[PDB]
RNA sequence: GUCGGGCUCAUAACCCGA
RNA sequence: GUAAGGCGGGGGAGCACUACAAGGGGUGGAGCGUGCGGUUUAAUUGGAUUCAACGCCGGGAACCUCACCGGGGGCGACGGCAGGAUGAAGGCCAGGCUGAAGGUCUUGCCGGACGCGCCGAGAGGAGGUGCAUGGCCGCCGUCAGCUCGGCGUCCACUUAAGUGUGGUAACGAGCGAGACCCGCGCCCCCAGUUGCCAGUCCCUCCCGCUCGGGAGGGAGGCACUCUGGGGGGACUGCCGGCGAUAAGCCGGAGGAAGGGGCGGGCGACGGUAGGUCAGUAUGCCCCGAAACCCCCGGGCUACACGCGCGCUACAAUGGGCGGGACAAUGGGUGCCGACCCCGAAAGGGGGAGGUAAUCCCCUAAACCCGCCCUCAGUUCGGAUCGCGGGCUGCAACUCGCCCGCGUGAAGCUGGAAUCCCUAGUACCCGCGCGUCAUCAUCGCGCGGCGAAUACGUCCCUGCUCCUU
């Protein structure tokens, strides 16, 4: 009743690996977050992927639909108070990027400050810029 | 606005095109006439001239032709300042 | 009748009390036969598993240690133990086997830390910062 | 009784020593008990400051410190005794202070 | 370089030739008779007087004065 | 320096100061006369002239 | 392999840097067994060593003098 | 024999199992989703962790007299990997100790101090010294030497 | 006022808040057990006051 | 804490004293010394002339009190004047009087010899004056003057040695002089005796 | 008050000289207060004791103050000959207009003579 | 991991509590006087011996080893082709680690071969010594690199750095532990195979050293 | 996706909002910020804005305050921003509010770089100073 | 041959990398 | 021209981990923290450029600091002039200009003598000059020199040393070296609170049910530790061998300690036109209604690039989870905050005791035991970015610090070159003070764990003396 690749949630993710750590492979889940579905869904972190029947992949990926409705709390979520209605999201693979996307899409629109560091592909947070983030290629005087 | 050595009364702008040696620099100036410029004394000891730089000199009115004398130098900073402002040509150094 | 001496190994001062009894040894409330770090274990065994299964099946110590660390309380306690095993029994025969082996058991150790100098000050004395001609 | 208590503190311990004594006789002079002058911790103040006025040639440092010793003692309450430690005369750079318990 | 000082052979000398049958061969009765004959305040100043008259009295004593 | 101290409502047979005092103070100092409040002059006051 | 050879005087310090020191060895057994020659050495030695060597006839140049 | 008598850490683990049959030791609904402080990195991996806690810190008044919370954190904190930065020292949260002892007093097993902290009761004692001669008893068989105390 | 623009505002924390009994600057203060002096001011001072330097 | 109290009235002092300087140049000001009795402090002032210091009648003292009771602390201050112990083994004072007869016109080798004469013959050890200023020229300079025994380094080259300075404006500049003095009763260790019968 | 060019009445020479030098001895001992503008608050108030005015303002409208107001209060006053002497008599050297003060020390023989003279006189 | 072996009470005077050194014999009479086999049962004295000359004579030879393991590698010289700077993760002050491995790889040497593992040691450190090699001399003006001999105290320190540095290499981002590679190095110098560190490295030092004679 | 939302609530729904119901809409700075105040240029610049947005004041408006945070009030009118040197325009738009009023005025030049210098290199140092 | 880094108080000569 | 002896790719002797030799750890290659040159700008304020410039000017700059750029507004003791009690200098309710302002103006009141519209002078100046000075400081150098009433100060040997002993046209001296001062390690006397708890005695509780063992209080005592005033102890003194038998040097006993006992403070006569006028003092030259004084907003935090010093890693000599162990220096009233309650965490609300051996900061980390990972760009590495919650502050966008969930870059051991260290030292690990309203990858100190090698030479890089 072994099987080597198992699907959940878009991606498939390995059979020869803990539970908890196979979940990893989705972009939108750290292993903080995995062990909380894990602990809520109510089967143990420790047990092979491979062993997941059909019924256990289905729990999980209604858990991963909307944490905040089966027991996650609303401090560990993704992004809450999402901009455009007050409801605490996460998101994960295909519609995670598309969010960030669009949080700096706002961000360049109204030419604030901030977005137009992202435009020119510098750094954002406030980092000096004289010794390093030297991404670039050398320049001489002559030789 | 800024302190620069532009023409002030009867000034020259040097770009030489040979040093023949012992004080004696050869200008290729606007003119076609060819000035020899010479040395003064404060300047052979805290700057360094050397060939292709513009500089400023000033002439004598004796057949103005073989004559001239620096008194002020131009440093790097300011030959591709002497440009925008369209005080000097620069096409006389490449023709 | 009791006896009490005095050990001292670079901020660790230990005092110990010796007197007739059935065998056993404590240190700060711990028998010895349970320490952990069996390199610091070893050594505070080392004056009575010397002087035989006969000296040590009539005295009970105990030792109250405090200072320094793990291997620098463990030394003191030997010392402690050391003087006053030689003073409770009173033979010179056992006074010759703790100099063989070890002479500071004995004697003791005055060796301190050393105060730092500036030139980095945080890692030493004689430690300093990295020369750089041009 | 009452246990009177006096506090000496100094920074000159030879000028110290003597105002100890001059109390020690008046006791024993005086048929009451004393607690013997305890030895408290002296607390020495430390300061480090760089030599130089400009920034030029290798940094070199100064220690300059500043100790002060303190006394401790207790004694009954007589008028035979409180009266003859009252002129005293203490030096300028010794601070004293009573206080009953 | 445990050289000894000018001023200590100075007095060591002169205290020696003043009183020559005051101080003995042994390290300890020197030390004493030292410390009451002149005005030293320090200790280390003392021991080393006495350690040079104390070498003073067993060549004086033997033989060969140098 | 020019001149500037009259219209204080005043005639002959007998005087009545146009502007009342300032009661912060004591008798004496006049008022100010901009035509919708009484100002003081150095003390303080907005009354919305009577 | 080797006669070994038991250290007797030493004679100082030769070397480009102060590191071999000359000492005059006694041999103990083999086609020799007495003969006494002198050698280099590498390392601190004492008096009374016995040193392990694979020729027995070298005879290391005579030193400055000793000094 | 009393808690001096073994080592500390068997002890724990063998408490630890006896904590499981007090009904007023529950773990509070948030633990399955905290870590324990700032200086952690992941979440607890055994599925009893509060029973390990809660045994450590029953064992931690015992023999360290009247204790309070801002000197249990002090116990429980760490160092942490913070970035590209040095190494450095930090306490622990607060919430995870005071409902630890909240529940043991409720157990019978601690106590309030007027202004002190908290003691241990003879109720306490008595749990905690029966085990620990239930664990000695069975470490004679192996060392020979604990025999004699 | 005329009276209102040569006059300064009172801080209370930063450096403008500090400066020197005796020389009156701003800057290297040392304010250690209350005394209030520049670094260049205490080390010519020192002495005077009872300090010593013995190691 | 306690601290706290004995380094506030060293500051005190420190300033009053370096106030009084600037005020009582002339007339030789040379030390003072607090005495804190119940209600009020005594004040001492050794100058080397009463004379200016007290005033005409003494109404220079009335404003001096009233300075160093408004602008120091002092809650209740008596002034009295006093005579300098020995003047000629305080450096201290010996560096102001070479100021000011440099300042006043004399050649600077004349003041130095004068006041080596006088201090080494009022039974002193040993002296040196160190005199660095622009004197004759316009390129600076610096002389030493000196007469016996003086120790430079070491620890009773710290409490035995009584050294001053002070500044001598000029109409082209400044000039420095440094005195140091060493009084007639030291006792080096070097120096023991044979106590003889 | 006003300019000699208004006919009030005639003026005396004695009253002149006892009360124009009435004002150094009180300027020695009291509290002057200068001007016109200045004191006719205060005696409006009424407490400038000796007031002297005289008669050279012009033009002729900010001359008559007092003479109206003086049949309101007791107004102890003189009338004055010229105004350089009331700028000697007390203050400063300008064209004076009214010099009054309070509390005339040392000067009260005149005032008793001479003020109750023009008291009794005319007002 | 067996309490029996947790919790180890010694009843008598040898090292370690587990091996004693009375039959062990050395061969060779140049390391006999250097190779120190008396009883100490517990190695490790607090370096109180460096500081006299000659000092580290009569200092157990368990000890030796142990002292010469507590460094990170080859840091300022290639050692079998890298360098192996190990910073902050070295056991270079941390004696009870280097005492741990050095037991562990006691234990596993009394049991592939079923002999006395100082035995074992005292063979290694035998064929792992070097008794020639090669210096300079400045004479008259020039030099030129000749052939020396060694003292036996330097032949003893060369043979137990080279054992501490062969082993430390076969453990180096490997699935090997270092308590067993320890093992696998002294039982390969013991046998003279080729396949070992430190008896190549006598190898090819006798070696140039006589192309120079 | 047509109308501006800000968290649930449109424009002249979060606009007649009180100064403490809707801090609970913003960020934890801009809440905190709020909720200690406006200080007194604030207070002159927002008793400014809302008569320009009631009849009153058709006056370019213009300010130093660069700490003032975007509000539901000021969307529609164009204020001015002292960058150092200059009052630049800076038109007010929804998903502005919530930011603060610097963010939008730029107070450094963009850099674009020229060519190295004598002493740029290692090579250029010696060789130039005579 | 070209840019960059090393060695020297600094330039030449010399060593290394792209 | 802005104040008219030393050296030599010569010879001897002697030294030093900022020299080598024998060794331990690295830097140089990747990412980031910070200082510098260079480019850009309204300004990105200045000084320092081999050792001896570059976490240096105690320089961790949000305002102030501040010296820089854009704007606004103020100040001339004192002499003598225009004008001035018919009222000089000066102050304000409301409203305009304004970034905001009785700063100016509209509007009318007030105060009672002076008076920058004028002339001379003067405060004040982080404005020039450190190549006009004073004071202070780094380097030759803790080297053995520099001189007085050419020699003496040279030669042989000796010393850390111009430190000593002999021979000497030399004999006597001074300052520097040494002596001197502060700590550390062993023993004794006097002291016993706020420090300490061994032996006796009362009282309560727990375990194998108590014969034994353990834990807390109060009665008592200075026994031990400790604290700090005074004393002792070590001198080449004793035994053996070199050297003359003298100066001295090697080895050993006894000793807690051995051959300046170990670690620090104190830097001669002079030079370096070395640094500092931007810590204070100061001459000359310049600004003097401005280069002086204040307030608002920007800048020192910009970014194709070359360099210095560091922090984190490239994994098993480890990563994670849960348990268990042991310090020292210092600091506290504008401040340290135990103890109870609220929160998942940062944090929030009450609040004893402390002006100090009394209460607090203050149950360190590396280390040990159990389980998961098994040599992989990974359960290594943690840059970079999104959303949300907090703290200090008058003010966090430029441009602060902290917390939770998510994302997951280069990096698989480093070419030529090059640095620091000789014992409780180097390596490894955390802590306290300074700066400080908030912010430590820094400076200065503290303890924890603890080695390898050599007791030597003048080969390289330097320095001191005699000679040529
Ligand atoms: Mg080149
Ligand atoms: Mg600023
Ligand atoms: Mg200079
Ligand atoms: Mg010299
Ligand atoms: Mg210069
Ligand atoms: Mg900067
Ligand atoms: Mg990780
Ligand atoms: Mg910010
Ligand atoms: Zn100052």
């Amino acid at each position: 009743d072994f099987r080597h690749i198992v699907r959940v949630a878009g991606v498939d993710l390995d059979g020869n690996k803990q539970l908890r750590w196979a979940l990893t492979a989705i972009k939108g889940v750290g292993i903080n977050f995995a062990t909380m579905v894990c602990r809520v869904a109510g089967l143990d972190p420790f047990m092979k992927a491979g062993y997941l029947t059909d019924e256990q992949v289905k729990k999980i990926e209604e858990i991963l639909q909307d944490p905040v409705a089966h027991g996650i709390p609303r401090w560990a979520v993704n992004r809450p108070k999402d901009y455009e209605t007050g409801r605490d999201l996460h998101l994960i693979t295909a519609k995670l990027d598309m969010a960030i996307r669009e949080d700096i899409m706002r961000l360049r629109r109204i030419r604030a400050y901030r977005g137009i560091r992202h435009e020119l592909g510098l750094p954002v947070r406030g980092q000096r810029t004289r010794s390093n983030f030297r991404r670039g290629q050398t320049v001489g005087v002559s030789r | 606005v800024i302190r620069v050595p532009l023409p002030e009364g009867n000034q020259l702008f040097g770009v030489v095109e040979q040093a023949l040696g012992a004080g004696w620099m050869d200008v290729r100036c606007e003119d076609g006439k060819i000035r020899r410029c010479r040395i003064p004394g404060k300047l052979r000891r805290r700057v360094w001239i050397r060939v292709g730089d513009l500089v400023i000199v000033q002439p004598w009115p004796v057949q103005s032709d073989k004559r001239g004398d620096i008194v002020y130098r131009y440093t790097q900073t300011q030959v591709d300042w002497l440009l925008r402002k369209g005080k000097i040509t620069q096409e006389f150094l490449t023709g | 009748r009791i006896i009490q001496t005095t050990g001292k190994r670079k901020t660790a001062i230990a005092r110990a009390v010796i007197r007739e009894g059935k065998g056993r040894v404590r240190i700060n409330g711990k028998p010895v036969e349970l320490v952990e770090p069996e390199i610091a274990r070893f050594t505070i065994l080392e004056p009575l598993i010397l002087a035989g299964e006969e000296i040590w099946n009539s005295v009970d110590i105990d030792v109250k240690v405090q200072g320094g660390g793990f291997m620098g309380q463990a030394e003191a306690a030997r010392i402690a133990i050391a003087r006053a095993l030689v003073e409770w029994t009173g033979d010179m025969n056992l006074k010759e086997k703790f100099i063989k082996y070890d002479r500071t058991m004995l004697v003791g150790d005055p060796r301190r830390t050393e105060p730092h100098k500036p030139n980095r000050s945080t890692k030493g004395p004689r430690a300093k910062r990295q020369k750089s001609y041009r | 009784m009452q246990k009177a208590r006096i506090k000496l503190a100094s920074t000159n311990v030879r000028s110290l020593e003597e105002v100890a004594n001059q109390i020690k006789q008046i006791a024993e002079r005086t048929g009451v008990r004393m607690s013997g002058p305890i030895p408290l911790p002296t607390k020495r103040i430390r300061i480090v400051t760089r030599k130089s006025p400009d920034g030029e040639g290798s940094a070199t440092f100064d220690r300059w410190e500043l100790r002060i010793h303190k006394r401790l003692i207790d004694i009954e309450a007589d008028e035979r005794a409180m009266r003859q430690i009252m002129r005293i005369r203490v030096p300028e750079d010794v601070t004293i202070e009573i206080e009953l318990i | 370089g445990k050289i000894r000082q000018g001023f200590i052979k100075r007095v060591a000398r002169e205290l020696f030739n003043k009183y020559p049958n005051e101080f003995t061969r042994d390290f300890e009765h020197n030390k004493k008779k030292v410390e009451e004959l002149t005005n030293v305040t320090s200790k280390k100043i003392r021991n080393r007087i006495a350690g040079y008259i104390t070498k003073l009295v067993r060549m004086k004593e033997e033989g060969k004065i140098l | 320096m020019g001149q500037k101290w009259k219209l204080y409502i005043v005639k002959d047979g007998k005087v009545i100061r146009k502007n009342k005092f300032c009661p912060r103070c004591g008798p004496g100092v006049f008022m100010a006369d901009h035509g919708d409040r009484w100002a003081c002059g150095r003390c303080g006051y907005t009354e919305w002239k009577k | 392999e080797g006669y070994p050879a038991e250290v007797i005087e030493i004679i100082g310090r030769t070397g480009t840097t102060g590191d071999v020191t000359q000492v005059k060895v006694r041999i103990l057994e083999g086609r020799d067994k007495g003969r006494v020659i002198r050698r280099n050495v590498r390392g601190p030695v004492r008096v009374g060593d016995i040193l392990i060597l694979r020729e027995t006839e070298r005879e290391a140049r005579e030193i400055k003098s000793r000094r | 024999a009393t808690v001096y008598d073994v080592p500390g850490d068997l002890l724990v683990e063998r408490v630890a199992q006896r904590l499981k049959e007090i009904p007023e030791i529950k773990p509070p609904e948030w633990a399955p989703f905290v870590k324990t402080g700032r200086h952690k990195e992941r979440l607890p991996e055994q599925e009893d962790w509060w029973y390990y806690r809660v045994a450590s810190i029953l064992r931690r008044v015992y023999l360290d007299g009247p204790v309070g919370i801002e000197r249990l954190r002090t116990y429980y904190g760490g160092r942490k990997n913070r970035g590209h930065a040095p190494e450095r020292f930090y306490k622990a949260g607060g919430s995870i100790i005071r409902k630890a002892l909240q529940q043991l007093e409720a157990a019978g097993f601690v106590e309030k101090v007027p202004g002190k902290g908290r003691v241990i009761t003879p109720k306490g004692r008595s749990f905690l010294d029966k085990i620990a001669t239930e664990l000695k008893k069975e470490l004679e068989e192996i060392i020979p030497e604990l025999k004699k105390y | 006022a005329k009276a209102d623009y040569n006059k300064r505002k009172p801080r209370k924390f930063g450096k403008g808040a500090r400066r020197c009994i005796r020389c009156g600057q701003y800057g290297p203060i040392i304010r250690i057990h209350g005394l209030m002096l520049c670094r260049h001011c205490f080390r010519e001072v020192a002495p005077k006051l009872g300090f010593r330097k013995y190691e | 804490a306690i601290e706290r109290y004995f380094i506030r009235e060293a500051v005190k002092e420190m300033l009053i004293d370096e106030f009084l300087e600037k005020e009582l140049r002339r007339a030789g000001y040379g030390g003072l010394d607090i005495k804190k009795t119940p209600l009020g402090t005594k004040v001492i002032i050794f100058a080397a002339n009463p004379g200016y210091v007290i005033g005409r009648g003494g109404r220079r003292i009335r404003e001096l009190t009233r300075i160093l009771e408004r602008q120091f602390g002092l809650e209740n201050p008596q002034i009295d004047v006093q005579e300098i112990k020995n003047p000629y083994l305080n450096a201290k004072v010996q560096a102001v009087r070479i100021a000011q007869a440099l300042e006043r016109g004399i050649h600077f080798r004349r003041a130095a010899y004068a006041a080596m004469r006088a201090i080494m013959s009022n039974g002193a050890r040993g002296v040196e004056i160190r005199i660095s200023g622009k004197l004759t020229g316009e390129r600076a300079k610096s002389v030493r003057f000196y007469q016996g025994y003086l120790a430079k380094v070491g620890n009773p080259a710290e409490t035995l040695v009584s050294k001053g300075y002070a500044q001598a404006l000029l109409k082209l500049g400044v000039i420095g002089v440094k005195v140091a003095i060493m009084p007639p009763d030291a006792r080096l260790p070097d120096e023991i005796e044979i106590i003889e019968k | 008050m006003a300019k000699p060019s208004y006919v009030k009445f005639e003026v005396p020479k004695e009253l002149a000289e006892k009360a124009l030098q009435a004002v150094e001895i009180a300027r020695d001992t009291g509290k002057i207060r200068k001007g016109t503008n200045e004191t006719t608050k205060a005696v409006e108030r009424g407490q400038a004791k000796l007031v002297i005015i005289a008669e050279d303002v012009d033009p002729e409208e900010i001359v008559a103050h007092l003479p109206p107001l003086c049949e309101e209060k007791e107004i102890p006053y003189i009338y004055v000959p010229s105004k350089k002497e009331l700028g000697a008599a007390a203050g400063i050297e300008v064209a004076a207009a009214s010099v009054a003060i309070i509390e005339p020390g040392k000067a009260r023989d005149l005032v008793e003579e001479i003020a109750m003279k023009v008291r009794e006189l005319m007002k | 991991k067996p309490l029996s072996e947790r919790f180890f009470i010694p009843h008598e005077i040898k090292v370690m509590g587990r091996w004693s050194t009375e039959d062990v014999e050395v061969r060779d009479p140049s390391l006999k006087p250097y190779i120190n086999l008396e009883p100490r049962l517990l190695p490790h004295t607090h370096g109180r011996h460096a500081k006299k000359h000659f000092g580290k004579a009569n200092v157990h030879i368990v000890e030796r080893l142990i002292n010469k393991i507590m460094r990170s590698g080859g840091s300022h010289y290639k050692v079998a082709g890298h360098f192996m700077r190990r910073e902050h993760r070295s056991l270079n002050s941390k004696k009870v680690k280097a005492y741990e491995v050095v037991k562990e790889a006691f234990k596993i040497i009394e049991k592939r071969t079923g002999k006395n593992p100082i035995q074992v040691l005292v063979w290694a450190i035998e064929n792992a010594a070097p008794r020639e090699d090669t210096t300079s001399v400045m004479f008259g003006g020039i030099r030129y690199h000749v052939a020396v001999d060694i003292s036996p105290m330097r032949r003893l320190d060369v043979a137990l750095r080279n054992i501490a540095l062969g082993a430390s290499a076969k453990c180096y981002r490997t699935k090997m532990s270092f308590a067993e590679a320890l093992a696998e190095e002294i039982i390969l110098a013991a046998n003279k195979d080729p396949k070992s560190y430190a008896y190549s490295k006598k190898l090819e030092i006798e070696r140039i050293a006589e192309s120079s004679r | 996706r047509k109308e501006f939302r800000y968290r649930g609530y449109t424009l002249e729904q979060l606009m007649n909002m009180s100064l403490e119901e809707l801090a609970k809409l913003l960020p934890a700075r801009q809440r905190r910020s709020l909720k200690r105040g406006l200080t007194p240029e604030q207070k002159k610049l927002l008793r400014k804005i809302r008569l320009a947005k009631k009849g009153k004041y058709n006056k370019p408006i213009r300010t130093h305050c660069r700490d003032m945070i975007v509000l539901p009030e000021m969307v529609g009118l164009t204020i001015y921003v002292h960058n150092g040197k200059e009052f630049v325009p800076v038109e007010i738009k929804p998903e502005m509010i919530g930011h603060y009023l610097g963010e939008f005025a730029p107070t450094r030049k963009r850099v674009q770089h020229g060519a190295p210098g004598i002493g740029a290199t290692r090579s250029s140092m010696f060789v130039a100073v005579k």
